[PDB]
């Protein structure tokens, strides 16, 4: 019986509203669903996974029409800073899942590192499905 | 406070770059809160924080609660309620409970 792992993997990249970022800090989830997850948003090793689950962790933000009128008020009253990020994570797809056995980060400017035109930072989460 | 420096703690480190954390005040916005139920929680006016522990990207903070009120002397900042928290690196706040609500 050969044992199946599968490679997941997300990038944060530069965007024309601004930087994608791999984080833990992620609104609207509850304890219970960051509970796994490092300090960087990355899930930590030998941890089980299943359908809905969090790998890595990532925000975005949000498209011109998303945010509320008086949340455009606010952001031209305060400034760039008033501005809410949204959920964009990489999370376990429907029919898999498993433990995970290995993660790999790479961040753009390392030295040695080559990511694509765009990407700020890559990482990649191994899990052994069950 | 001592049962949350236990849940921080537990939270996996990492080798990275430490994180410029935001020192929200009565001064500034306060961030966006989640209770841990991943509800939005809305304050009554804002908060000022108060640093318990840090790792790299996540801090441990208590948060105090603020409410203007039109008291005798004037316009004024008074205590609302508190609550444990820890916060990102996007500066929001994450509630390891219900803010307790401060008695007169």
């Amino acid at each position: 019986g050969p044992i199946h792992i599968e490679r997941y993997e997300i990038e944060a990249r530069d965007t024309k509203l601004g930087p994608e970022r791999i984080t833990r800090d992620i609104p609207h989830l509850s304890e219970a669903a960051l509970r796994d997850l490092d300090e960087e948003g990355v899930v930590r090793i030998g941890a089980e996974v299943k359908p809905g689950d969090i790998l890595v962790g990532r925000t975005s933000f949000k498209g011109e029409s998303e945010p509320t009128p008086e949340e455009r008020l606010l952001r031209s009253i305060f400034g760039e800073k008033a501005r809410d990020v949204k959920d964009t994570s990489l999370r376990v797809p429907p029919g898999e899942g498993g433990i995970v056995v290995r993660t790999v980060r790479l961040r753009r400017g390392d030295p040695g590192v080559e990511l694509k035109p765009g990407v700020r930072e890559v990482v990649r989460v191994y899990v052994a499905q069950k | 406070v001592e049962p949350y420096i236990r849940l921080f703690e537990a939270i996996p480190d990492a080798e990275t770059e430490l994180a410029t954390f935001y020192d929200a005040d009565l001064d500034t916005l306060p961030p966006r809160m989640f209770l841990p139920s991943g509800d939005l929680y809305t304050p009554p006016g804002p908060v000022r924080l108060e640093e318990i522990k840090r790792k790299r990207r996540v801090r441990l903070v208590k948060v105090s609660i603020y409410r203007f009120e039109h008291v005798g002397l004037g316009l004024a900042a008074r205590p609302y309620a508190y609550a444990y928290a820890w916060q990102g690196d996007n500066g929001i706040l994450h509630l390891y409970h219900a803010p307790v609500v401060l008695e007169d």
